[PDB]
This record gives C-alpha cells, structure tokens and sequence, in this order.
C-alpha cells in the first residue's frame, strides 16, 4: 500500500525470490542487479564477502522485538527484560559473539 | 411620532423597548431619514443592526459595529485559539460585508488560521427537501458560527439539534443581537450557548437615557455654537412634505463625535459607536445567562483562563507537559500583532509562579509550542482524532527518583497530573514498571563527541 | 487467512516468534510487541566495483 | 556508463520549449494557461521531473 | 371564499378599469379588491395601508409612481404585493423586501439586451459611462456578469471584454475629465446609463468635447430620450423602449391574471390561514406569505394582454421584449425589437451619428503606445 | 473488492452507500447520500420497483 | 469505442501523439488483466 512504488512494485513481482541467501548467490553470480532486505542482514553479508557494499542511504526505520500473539502477559516481562540487557553492554557483546 | 410632534415641540425623540423585535428600530431608522429628526434609541432590539442605512438619515443605536461585532468574535477566537469554524447566514442583511471582513481579515496576517466551510442557509422556504438539514450535515468543526435573527435561530437550532451538532466536541458563537434579551431564552437554544452583548449589569438603562439625552444636548450646542440657530421642526408628518428643500441640515458632522463625561459617545457614520462598552456571555448548565467577559477599549479581559467544559459522559481530552528541547521542540513569543502563535505552530501555558513565599496559582501565560515531536503529536491526532494540550514543565529537565517520589514529566503523569507527555524519552527499564510504552520512532542512545583537530 | 510464522501463531502452533521481525502496522493488529532489540532499515545491494 | 553530455554547460541554440498547444481560435487557451500556472503554482513541477 | 387585494394607482380612472379588470378575472372562492391613492409622504402611506388597506384583510396590492414605504409595510407584514412602475433598483435583491415581484425590469437589464446588441454588430470594445450608486451598481453588476462569459461551446476575435470603467458623482457639474480620459482610450465606442440631468451634463460635455462626431458610438436605454434630456440629446443616438412600459392599465390586468393563476393553484393545497385584520396588537407575520411568494415564483401565465409573463430569481420579468429606437433629425424612430436571442432588425436602414450607411469598427489602435 | 485489490491494475473505489427502501421519505436520507455520489458512472443493486 | 451522444452542454475532447522518450510510456497490457496498470492510461493504435 503506497501510492508511488505502485509502479515498483507492479514490476517487482517477477523475479522475487524465496530466501534472500539465494538472493545473495543470485547478485553474487550477477544473475541479479540489487535485492531489497533489511540493512542490518546485509551489513552483515558483504561485511563478509568482500564482493558486495551496502546501499547509499539508509530508509524505512524499523527494528526487532518477539513475536508473541495477541494478549499473554508475557509481553512486558520479556520487553522489560531486553531492556534489562540495552540497560548494560550485553548487545554490544552480542556484536562481539556475532 | 407624528402627534408626538403636534401636541408638544420635539427637536429630537429618545425610544426604547425590551423587546426583540428589531424592524420596530428599522422603520423608526426610516422615519429619521423621512423627518430629518435625530432620534435616539438607547436600549434593547430597538439597538439591533439594520444593514445600510439611508445617506440621509441621522439616526443611531448603541450596538456593536458589524465589522468590529465579527472582529470581536475573531478575538474571541483568539483566546481559546479555535481554529476550525464555519459561519452560517441567511439572506438576512449584511452578509456580504460580513463575509468580506471575516475572510479579509483572515488572510492579512502570519496567523495559521484555517477556514473549512461557509454555507447559505433558506429560511424563506419550509423543509420538505432537508436541504438546511442536509448542509448542515456537512459541518465538520467543533465550533461554528451562525448569523440570523433568534426566531430564525430557534429552527436552526431545532434542526441541527436532531442532527447531533449540540454535543461535547461542539459550541456556537453568535453576535450580540442574535440572542437578544437577556432574559428571554427559547429551551431549543444549545446548552452553554456564546455570544457577547452591551453590558446587562454594568450598563444602566436611566443611565443611557441620561447618554442620548446628553448626545443630543451638546450636538444642539454645537450648532449654536457655530450656527446659533436650529431649524424649526416640522410638527406634522403631514406638513412635512414642503419643508424637504427648506430646511438645510449639517448637523451629522457635529452628531458624530460628542466628548462628555470621560465616556466618549462618539459614533461613526456608518451606524454604529466608536467604542461601545461589549460584554462576553456564556450560557450556565442552569439555562440562565451570566456575564462571562468583557471588550473593552478595543481590547480583551476574558474570566477565565482556560475554558470551563463538562464532558458528562462520552474524558475524550487528554493532558500533556513536556520541556521544550533543542530541536524537537520550538517555543517563541507571540506577534504582538496578534497574540496567539503563528501558522501550524500550537499553544501552550506556563506555570511560572513569581514569589517563593506565596501560592497564588493561576499559573498560566501562553507562550508558542512547535518543532518535531510536536508534530509527531500531529500527525497522530489528525489520526486517532482526539483533542491535545500541551503546557510549560516546572520541575527538572526530565525527571528522577529523588526518594519515594518522581521529579518530572514521566513522574507528572504517574500521579495523574497530567495524562500524556513528550519529548525526548529515554525508553528504560528503571522508569519502565511505572509506565506504558509505544513503539519508538526514534533510533537512539548513549555517544561521545570531541574535536577533530 | 494467513500464512508462515504469523500462521502459526495465530493458529496456535507455537507460543514465541523469534526473527528479525519486520514491525509494521498490520501484524501489531494481531501481535503484540517489546521493546525493539535492535535497530535495522531498508538498503540495496549489488556487485562491487571492478 | 557515464559518457556523453552535450557540448559546453548547455548553451542552447533557439531559446524556445515544449508546451501543449490546441486547436485553433479557441478560448480554452487562457483556461488551460492559468492552469499550467497553477502547475508551476504547487511547484508540482519539481514532483515531476523528480519522477 | 373571499378573496381581498389592494392596489394604488395615480386616477380613479385606474380604480374603475381596476374593478373592471377584476370582473374579466371572475370569469377565470370569490374575489374582492380594495383601492387607494399615492401618498406624498412615506408616513401617511403606510398609515392607509393598515387603516384603508391592511384592515381589509388583504392578499396583494398593486403599486406605481421612493414607493418603498408599501414594501416596507408589506415586509412587516411579509404580505407579497406586485405593483407596476418601479425600475428602481431597491427591489433588484430581496435584501430589504422579501416579497416582491415586478411586471417588467428594472433599468439595469437594459444592457442584457446591449451586450447581445454588440453581438448583431460584433463589437470587442466599450466605453462603460456611469455615475456611482445604488442603481449604477447595480448596472456594473449584471454588465460586467455578462462580460463574465466565453463559456462555450463564435467571437472569430479574442471576444468582448470590458474597456474601462469610469464612476463620477450624481448631479455633477462637470465630468469632463473622465471624458477626456476616454478620448485616449482605445476605442469609439461609448455606453452610459445615467439620470435625466446627469444624461443631459454629459451629452453637452460631449459637444465641448467633440467626441459627437464620426465613428463614435453611444449606447443608452429608455431612460435617456425622456424628459429635457432629448433637448440637448445628441444627432442619432442610440437608444431603446421598453415595451409598454409608460401603460398603467393592461399591465394592472395581466397583474391580476398573474394572481388569479395563483389563487386557483395555490389555494387548491392545504394547512391555510388568513393574515391579520387590525395592524394593532398583531406582531405575528402570516405563516403562509413565503409559500404564497414561491407560488408566485413557480407563476407562468401563457396568454397575458402584453403576452407572455416570465420572471428570475428574484422573480422579475424575464424574456420580455424591447422597442430599439434611434434619433433621425430630431426624432426618435424604432430602429429594432428584441425577444430573448437576438434582434430583428426592420426594414429601415439604422442610422449611424455620422456619414450614411457605414457601421464603423471602434477597435481602431492608436499608434500612440 | 476481494477482486480489486489482488491485482497490478489501477482500479480506484471511490465510495459505497446502503439505500433504505423500507422507509418512505420525509428525511431524503437516501436522496442525499446520492447527493453524495462523485462517479461519472455507479452501480445499482436492487429490485426493479426499488 | 463507446456511443456517447452529447446533445447541448462538447466536453471531451481529442489528441494524439507519438510516444517519445523519455515523455511517453507505452506498453502491452498485461495477460491476467487486459487493460493498463496503476495511474498508466489508455491509448488507440490506428
Ligand atoms: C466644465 O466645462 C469646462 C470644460 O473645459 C471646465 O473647464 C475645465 O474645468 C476643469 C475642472 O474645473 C479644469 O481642471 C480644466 O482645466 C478646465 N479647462 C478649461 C479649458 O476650462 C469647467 O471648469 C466646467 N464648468 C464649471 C462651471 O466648472
Ligand atoms: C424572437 O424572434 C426570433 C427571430 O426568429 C426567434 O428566433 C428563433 O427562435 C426559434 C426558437 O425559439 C429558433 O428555432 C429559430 O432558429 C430562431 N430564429 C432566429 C432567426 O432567431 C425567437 O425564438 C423569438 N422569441 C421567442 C421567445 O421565440
Ligand atoms: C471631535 O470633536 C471636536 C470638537 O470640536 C471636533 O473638532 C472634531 O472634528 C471631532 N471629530 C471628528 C472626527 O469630527
Ligand atoms: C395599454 O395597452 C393596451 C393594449 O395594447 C392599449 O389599449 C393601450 O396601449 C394601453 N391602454 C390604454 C387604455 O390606452
Ligand atoms: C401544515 O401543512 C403541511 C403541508 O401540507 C401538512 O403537513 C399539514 O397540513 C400541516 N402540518 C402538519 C404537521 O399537520
């Protein structure tokens, strides 16, 4: 649902694929141009293989929480938490495990 | 009138009534202009407007002046900064020069003002079509205005009443003549109805007596003065008819400015007083009107700071303080040209309390609000559709825990001072418990920032 | 109707979605949410430069 | 690949451009200028050759 | 069953043609009518109103000659009354008189028919000439409305659009400026609407002015040729009639028909009362005046003594018909007629102020820029 | 509209309005929420009398 | 084309073009569909 990409993404449902690491592959042979995910992933990806750089900007600010249905208490608890963790260097100690 | 001319000799004639109905001081206005005779109504419907007068009459009332009656009520808009209205009208007199003052005054300024919708209504006609019914389904403000006479009002009202524009989320404000008599209230007028009028208490009837009887008093001495003749009144609305070329009349220019008693008179020749004493009014939850404020020498004292509202049933506005922050928010003094703040930038009060050793709280000056978050507010609000408030925070930059207690904004909330907040938010665990959280729009945290030399 | 993880969940299969979770409006009428535990966005890419 | 470009900053002989003209000894000339007007009113222009 | 409408008049002669016409309308419930004269005053008249008029319980009244003061008595009372004569312009709105309708109009409408003149010759240029006021308002007002046009689909130039406006003040001695003003202008040809001695000062002004000569063009109604203005009138102006508009008596009738055709189609409905007797003690307007109104509104009659009978929004008669007159040496000749689309001219030769047959083009483009 | 939002066309749906035909009309409900009616061409669903 | 008869009001109107780069789209409808997409708008081929 946006007006302008309606064009996009009116052309894009050709050539789509199923897991973005065959999309990595895919670029990686030059059988594709560009692929769309989130920057995070792919900073990650040519973080690894030299062969691939990042986009220019940065666009569609968005971030990571559990999936949990509906309404169980357990929300606040485990947000509560993950605060808990940003609170201290944790994270940061999870870039340096990954 | 006429006999009123041939038993005793009259110069000039002083009429009034309580009643509402003003075409009584419309073909007395005609008469002024017919006898070339000043004549002074100084109180009730007798004072309504009547569009347009003659060149020639001499007549007048003590009213507000249509222009300045409109401009009035656009201070009026000012205080409470209410900007989505409509204004509604028959084919009564006047509209047109209404109109062109509103709109005219409208886009003049740097002020945000914002006008949705005007539309004509028929009361010439009756209702099988709805078609009053209909556009007035079209009004999408929570307050709008409304011009036409009290009768006319009381089918208005009736109407629009059945299709629900008489709830909380709606007001009306009307001029002065519309509802007329103080203490004549037809049931089907909304409750806490508005409009302003001449004074009820603090204007004495004998008093005004006493004004026109001097008005006509010294205008009389200012053609003796000058002239040190009068000329003799036609007694007989009869004889009246050859003594159109005799007599030469140039009293209107000594009629307009009359200097007595520290309370300039003074009118203008269109029909209306310079400075007429005005008195906002406010309909009670008892049906029973009270003086609510008051415009006086072209300015404003309203009686309360902030607008008394009841909200029964439907606690669908909401309470916010946050600390203007470098960026998000913009805080500026108001134009003095205006007194509200400017274009989409919103309001917001100031609790600043003077003395340490009093209390003292009223606590409020209005100053501007805008920037960021204060648009994060907007957009929002044009979605969910709920009213917002916004107001200076005293306590600290955020807040703390000093001992048991919260110092500041988040804290204000959780003591129920205030329902909502903004600003820059440092999303916790510590200040979690306490609250509720949304999902954040701003990706941030903890940095350092040197010089590169 | 719905598919994948969502489906799952919604269906009852499993009590916890762990994923880099797209937030978007839609799910959160069904799913609730935390706190973000990290902070990702959009990108492009491609073939770097011979 | 980057390459061509016209000659110089784009210096251009005929100083002239395009437009939508219509049939002749109408009166919907002046309609439709006041519209493009309002074209350049918006601005909505930069929209356009943004796009 | 009794039906009471009033009229005043200038002679009893109209009184007893009046009854009279009345009685041709008992052939077309049964009708009663009322008479009276014109006040000198407004007062007085008002006063006959309620005592002579009012009292009698009265539907209409009927009117000739400011008369104003009957509508503003009607008004109070909201009671609808036609009368014959006025041209005035306080009648064009409803603002002040709610219930009012005319048999012709008003001196304004004069240049619906000029514009559509200009069509007959094609002509993309004036000179609009007025003194200000409420009726020269009024005039500009619809003018210029019908300058708002081009809305179609003509015109093989760019169209009519107005030259220049010029306003000066009522009994003017002399507005010769504005007139030399108009010899730089970029056209010959000239409109005005103005009163008998304002037509008169500007005519002489022109003779001063010498802009009486060739090629130069004058557009008037009715209003002008009457009175001394025709005197000083200049050599072969242009000018109009209103059709009949100086007959008090058929038009007092083709009036009567007119509400006749409201009585048998109006009353015909239901919930229906009687306006007041007394003008004393009675603060209540007659609930049904407005409708009464819209049925005068929806009023077509087919065949009148003038034909015929139409009227606006504001209910004023629409596609009535003109005598178009012109000056041959100092007498005035009916040049034309007019329905609702076009002119027909006769089978005289129209007669220009200058040489013979030629129908000048004003458009003439001065070097001079 | 299940078949006008799974597809690339560019279809646009401007409004849909529910007429009563069990009430007669003082109110001219209906004949205002077709006063409502911006298309240059609608659809009716209804019987023949209706 | 669609009979269309416009008795008194004239208000549509003809024009034609070719398509030039970059000023014009045109292309083959799609399959599943038969008509142009999105804001794309119809053309004749003569
Ligand atoms: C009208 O007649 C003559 C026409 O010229 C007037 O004379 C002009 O008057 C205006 C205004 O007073 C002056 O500005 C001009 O300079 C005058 N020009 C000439 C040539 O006299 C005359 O003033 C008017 N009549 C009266 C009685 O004032
Ligand atoms: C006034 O006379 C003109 C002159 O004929 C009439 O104009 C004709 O009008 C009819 C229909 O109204 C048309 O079919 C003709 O084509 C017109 N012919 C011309 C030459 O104009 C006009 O109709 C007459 N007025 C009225 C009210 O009928
Ligand atoms: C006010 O009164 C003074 C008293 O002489 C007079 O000179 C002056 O003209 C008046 N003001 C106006 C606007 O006429
Ligand atoms: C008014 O018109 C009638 C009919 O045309 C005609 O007799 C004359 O012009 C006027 N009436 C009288 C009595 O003169
Ligand atoms: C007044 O007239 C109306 C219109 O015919 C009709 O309803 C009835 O006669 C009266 N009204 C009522 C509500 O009875």
């Amino acid at each position: 649902r946006q007006v302008e990409l309606s064009t996009m993404y009116r052309h894009m449902e050709k050539h789509n694929y199923e897991s973005a690491a065959e999309a990595i592959q895919a670029v990686r042979d030059n059988k594709l141009h560009a692929f769309i995910w989130d920057s995070a992933v792919l900073e990650f990806e040519a973080s690894q293989k030299c062969d691939l750089v990042t986009t220019g900007e940065l666009f569609f600010r968005s971030g990571f929480g559990i999936g949990m249905r509906k309404d169980s208490p357990w929300k606040q608890q485990v947000s509560l938490s993950i605060l808990k963790s940003h609170e201290n260097g944790f994270m940061e100690d999870l870039d340096k495990t990954w | 009138i006429c006999d009123l001319m041939s038993d005793r000799k009259i110069q000039g004639v002083v009429f009034a009534d309580d009643t509402d109905q003003e075409a009584i001081a419309q073909i007395l206005d005609f008469i002024s202009a017919q006898t070339l005779t000043p004549i002074l109504g100084i109180h009730g419907g007798s004072s309504m407007i009547m569009a347009d007068k003659d060149e020639s009459s001499m007549f007048f009332q003590f009213g507000p002046s249509i222009e300045q009656q409109a401009s009035v009520m656009l201070n009026i808009m000012e205080e409470y900064d209410w900007y989505i209205f409509s204004i509604v009208t028959t084919y009564f007199p006047g509209y047109q020069d209404f109109v062109n003052k509103i709109r005219s005054t409208i886009e003049n300024s740097f002020v945000g003002w914002e006008l949705e919708e005007v539309l004509l209504l028929d009361m010439s006609l009756d209702d099988g079509d709805c078609k009053i019914q209909n556009q007035l389904k079209k009004l999408q403000s929570p307050i709008i205005l409304l011009y036409c006479t009290k009768e006319e009002a009381t089918y208005i009202f009736e109407v629009a009443n059945s299709v629900g524009l008489t709830g909380y989320g709606y007001t009306w404000i009307v001029p002065s003549l519309v509802a007329g008599d103080t203490d004549t209230v037809p049931s089907e007028f909304p409750t806490g109805l508005i409009s302003v009028s001449y004074d009820e208490w603090d204007y004495g009837l004998p008093a005004r007596v006493r004004d026109g009887i001097a008005i006509i008093t010294t205008a009389a001495s200012d053609m003796l003065s000058e002239h040190s003749f009068i000329p003799e009144p036609k007694s007989s609305c009869y004889n009246t008819h050859e003594k159109r070329i005799y007599q030469s009349n140039m009293l209107n220019r000594y009629l307009i400015n009359v200097t007595f008693e520290g309370r300039d008179l003074s009118f203008s020749e269109d029909g209306y007083q310079m400075h007429p004493k005005l008195v906002i009014i406010l309909l009670n939850k008892e049906r029973k009107w009270e003086r609510v404020g008051k415009w006086k020498d072209k300015s404003l004292q309203m009686k309360y700071y902030v607008w008394p509202r009841m909200c029964p049933e439907t606690d669908d506005h909401l309470s916010i303080v946050t600390l203007e922050e470098a960026p998000f928010v913009i805080v500026e003094s108001v134009d003095p040209l205006s007194g509200t703040c400017m274009r989409n930038t919103v309001p917001c009060q100031k609790r600043i309390i003077s003395e340490n050793k009093t209390d003292e709280e009223p606590g409020y000056i209005k100053k501007c609000c805008k920037g960021f978050c204060i648009d994060i507010l907007k957009k929002i609000s044009k979605s969910v559709k709920f009213t917002y408030d916004l107001y200076l925070v005293t306590n600290g930059k955020h807040g703390k825990k000093i001992n048991g207690t919260w110092n500041g904004m988040i804290g204000e909330v959780v003591m129920k001072r205030a329902y909502m907040a903004v600003g820059s938010l440092t999303i916790n665990e510590e200040r979690s418990e306490v609250v509720d959280f949304s999902v954040p729009f701003i990706e941030t945290g903890i940095s350092v920032m040197v010089s590169r030399s | 109707e719905w598919n994948g993880m969502m489906g799952e969940l919604l269906s009852g299969q499993a009590d916890m979605i762990v994923a880099p979770l797209t937030i978007n409006n839609e799910r959160a009428q069904y799913i609730e949410f935390s706190k973000p535990f990290k902070y990702q966005g959009l990108t492009i890419l491609v073939k770097k430069e011979i | 690949g980057c390459k061509l470009v016209t000659i110089g900053s784009g210096k251009v002989f005929a100083s002239t451009g395009y437009g939508i003209a219509i049939q002749k000894d109408s009166g919907w000339k002046r309609q439709v200028d006041l519209a493009i007007l309002q074209l350049f009113g918006d601005g909505e222009m930069e929209e356009l050759e943004a796009l | 069953k009794i039906v009471n409408i009033g009229a005043v008049l200038s002679t009893r002669k109209h009184e007893q043609m009046f009854r009279e016409a009345v009685n041709q309308a008992n052939k077309r419930i049964q009708l009663q009518a009322t008479s009276v004269t014109h006040k000198p005053n407004a007062i007085q008249m008002a006063l006959s109103v309620c005592e002579d008029l009012i009292s009698s319980q009265v539907y209409a009244i009927l009117v000739s000659h400011t008369p104003t003061p009957v509508s503003y008595t009607a008004g109070f009372y909201r009671i609808p009354v036609l009368g014959l004569t006025t041209r005035m312009s306080i009648y064009s709105d409803k603002s002040i008189h709610l219930s009012f309708l005319r048999t012709v109009p008003p001196y304004s409408h004069q240049s619906s028919v000029w514009f559509e003149m200009m069509r007959v010759y094609n002509w993309n240029h004036i000179i609009l000439l007025v003194s200000d006021d409420h009726e020269g308002r009024a005039a500009q007002k619809r003018l210029e409305t019908l300058l708002e046009e081009r809305e179609s689909k003509y015109d093989n130039k760019r169209g009519p659009k107005a030259e220049k406006v010029l306003q000066f003040d009522p009994g003017t001695k002399n507005v010769t400026a504005l007139l030399m003003e108009a010899r730089e202008l970029e056209a010959r040809v000239i409109i005005l609407s103005a009163s008998e001695d304002d037509a008169a000062t500007v005519y002489r002004a022109a003779a001063m002015l010498d802009m009486t000569g060739s090629g130069y063009v004058w557009l008037v109604g009715e209003r002008e040729i009457s009175g001394n203005a025709l005197r000083y009138a200049p050599d072969g102006i242009i000018g109009l009639q209103l059709i009949n508009g100086k007959n008090e008596s058929a038009h007092i009738s083709d009036a009567v028909g007119v509400v006749a055709q409201a009585v048998h189609e109006l009353l015909e409905k239901e919930n229906i009362t009687d306006p007041p007797r007394g003008c004393v003690g009675n603060t209540n307007i007659w609930k049904t005046g407005p409708l009464f109104k819209r049925v005068l509104m929806s009023s077509k009659y087919a065949d009148g003594v003038t034909g015929r009978v139409e009227f606006n929004e504001d209910g004023d008669r629409k596609f009535a018909q003109y005598s178009i007159m012109n000056l041959q040496n100092r007498k005035l000749v009916q040049v034309g007629i007019y329905n609702g689309t076009h002119v027909i001219p006769n089978d005289r030769k129209i007669i220009w102020p200058g040489g013979e047959t030629e129908k000048p083009r004003g458009y003439q483009m001065s070097t001079r820029l």
